[PDB]
């Protein structure tokens, strides 16, 4: 699963902060993700 | 005198019956596939789920930390028990930062 | 008189049990089968690493 | 003759499970949501410290 941010939700980065994704399908029961984000640490962050 | 009146009666009371028969065998048909077909669907409702199975990944314009790019994770059906629906005309996928 | 649309309502009723019955045992053993082959796939996957 | 009285009573008997059903849907809904803040407030306190 990729989410690709726009220059509404790019304008400045998560830090500090709580990210939620949900992903729910049709039938059956959805999946929370839930992080509490520090500062970012590289080109790419480990967050969960 | 009476055995025609009362016969005539009888006629009409079996049709009455008959016609209760036809209508609660063919309702009870029914209503008996529409448990059928729910209880089916109380399974799937509690088999099917997906289970995050990597790390979640987070890109950004580092080392200026400016701008934010995207995240990446992996999933997939929980304990191996039934097959998921992926189609993004069904599915919803939501984001929130509070 | 009486005695034989009482007798017809009588068969229709049965049949409709007979047939709510059918249906039941059917899917309970369906959904049972599920129940065991989930409880397998649960232990497999607490065991399996 | 009895073609009639059983229906009667059929009607009354299927809007008795309808409201038993109503109310055991709604009573399920309300509980479990009930049981998912509790969930959420037992990792809460659990967590914060």
């Amino acid at each position: 699963v990729m989410i690709l941010f726009g220059p509404g939700e790019a304008t400045n980065v998560f830090q500090y902060e709580t990210v939620t994704i949900q992903i729910t399908p049709n039938i059956g029961s959805p999946l929370t993700i839930s992080q509490y984000i520090y500062q970012p640490d590289g080109k790419v962050t480990v967050i969960g | 005198l009476a055995g025609l009146d009362t016969a005539i009666i009888l006629i009409a009371f079996i049709i009455t019956a008959a016609v209760l028969a036809y209508v609660a065998v063919n309702m009870g048909l029914f209503v008996t596939q529409k448990a059928k077909t729910t209880i089916n669907k109380g399974e799937e409702t509690a088999s099917t789920a997906l289970s995050l199975s990597g790390n979640v990944l987070y890109a950004v314009n580092y080392p200026t930390n400016t701008k934010s790019y995207w995240m990446y994770f992996t999933v997939s059906p929980s304990s191996g028990v039934s097959s998921v629906d992926l189609s993004p005309s069904t599915t919803a996928i939501s984001f929130t930062a509070a």
